[PDB]
């Protein structure tokens, strides 16, 4: 709930650039980093210090090497010069019981075009390109079993291990530092901005208040910081007297209550 | 498809003059993945800027984050300059000290 690999391959990378890289995620946190240059899977953030079972990052590295070759191979089975982008979303989510729910979608040049029918063990899709790659992987006659293994056993075993040896990393809670400022804009009008700095998890609400009366949300924005935390802002246009009758309400798991905020 | 990038510029902690900080350029929702990002100080391209791993979102569009250690000043300006195929000229987004 949930572990996800973001695989990407490109058919003609600029030099310096890797042709194929992957990032593993646990919820909204990156735990894994891989590319085809270094060719090794390595931990991210606090996950460097997670107590693993010592052959763990070896098994991650082999699986992603297998998947590296399957991806570059896909470009050969295509019939243009493109260039091409292949993308895969693989992983799992622990269910409403203690069985796992597989995800395996694929995308070509930014358009979803393929998936993995687990109840048959095949890649499927309407497209000639989908059918081409599917057949080609289906032939590297190890790969459908491996893929299957990966999603049904590997992936949901890794998730539990992390859920147990890193549970604290996932429960992490950090309130945002808040600010509310007004700037000059069009004559008659000023812009209000309620900003939220360094919070975790991503889930957060910013809403404005006309006097105590509800003023709507504003126009939201939202981004990551370098440390895995997050940023958010949300703005409103108001006319140029009448700004101190507005305030902001934030709510987030790292607070015991919705926190009002004045100018 | 080709998707044209969204650009956000913000700091990691509220900006107090004289206190050390981080500046961010979040670029997102773009396709394909090749992109070029410089951070600027009154026009001048910043040397030791770092960046995260190029990732994508649920809709398969790419995002990426560039960051740099710095110390804000009431009369210092920052901006992000981005170049991507879907654009005629590189776009410069000024850092609004709140957004």
């Amino acid at each position: 709930l949930s572990l996800l690999y973001h695989l990407t391959a490109v058919s003609s990378p600029a030099p310096g650039t890797p042709a194929f890289w992957v990032s593993g995620w646990l919820g909204p946190q990156q735990y894994l980093s891989y590319n085809s240059l270094r060719g090794e899977a390595e931990p991210c953030g606090a996950w460097v210090w997670e107590n693993q079972v010592s052959w763990y990052w070896e098994k991650e590295t082999t699986d992603l090497r297998i998947k590296e070759k399957l991806f570059l191979e896909a470009f050969k089975a295509l019939g243009g010069k493109g260039p091409y982008t292949l993308q895969g979303l693989l992983g799992c989510e622990l269910g409403p019981d203690n069985t796992s729910v597989p995800t395996a979608k694929f995308a070509l040049n930014g358009e979803e075009f393929m998936n993995f029918d687990l109840k048959q063990g095949t890649w499927g899709g309407d497209w000639p390109e989908a059918l081409a790659i599917s057949q080609r992987w289906q032939q590297q006659d190890k790969a459908a079993n491996k893929e299957l293994t990966f999603l049904l056993f590997s992936c949901p075993h890794r998730l539990r291990e992390h859920l147990e040896r890193g549970r604290g990393n996932l429960e992490w809670k950090e309130p945002p530092s808040m600010r509310l400022k007004a700037r000059p804009s069009s004559p008659g009008f000023s812009v209000l901005t309620c900003s939220a700095f360094s919070f975790y998890p991503p889930e957060l609400q910013l809403r404005f208040l006309r006097n105590g009366l509800a003023a709507g949300t504003g126009q939201g924005d939202f981004g990551p910081n370098s440390d895995g935390s997050f940023h958010a802002s949300s703005s409103l246009t108001v006319k140029s007297g009448d700004e101190h009758h507005y305030c902001c309400i934030v709510q987030h798991a790292g607070l015991a209550q919705p926190l009002r905020v004045e100018l | 498809i080709q998707r044209t990038p969204k650009i956000q510029v913000y700091s990691r902690h509220p900006a107090e003059n004289g206190k050390s900080n981080f500046l961010n350029c979040y670029v997102s929702g773009f396709h394909p993945s090749d992109i070029e990002v410089d951070l600027l100080k009154n026009g001048e391209r910043i040397e030791k800027v770092e960046h995260s791993d190029l990732s994508f979102s649920k809709d398969w569009s790419f995002y990426l984050l560039y960051y740099t250690e710095f110390t804000p000043t009431e009369k210092d300006e920052y901006a992000c300059r981005v170049n991507h195929v879907t654009l005629s000229q590189p776009k410069i987004v000024k850092w609004d000290r709140d957004m």
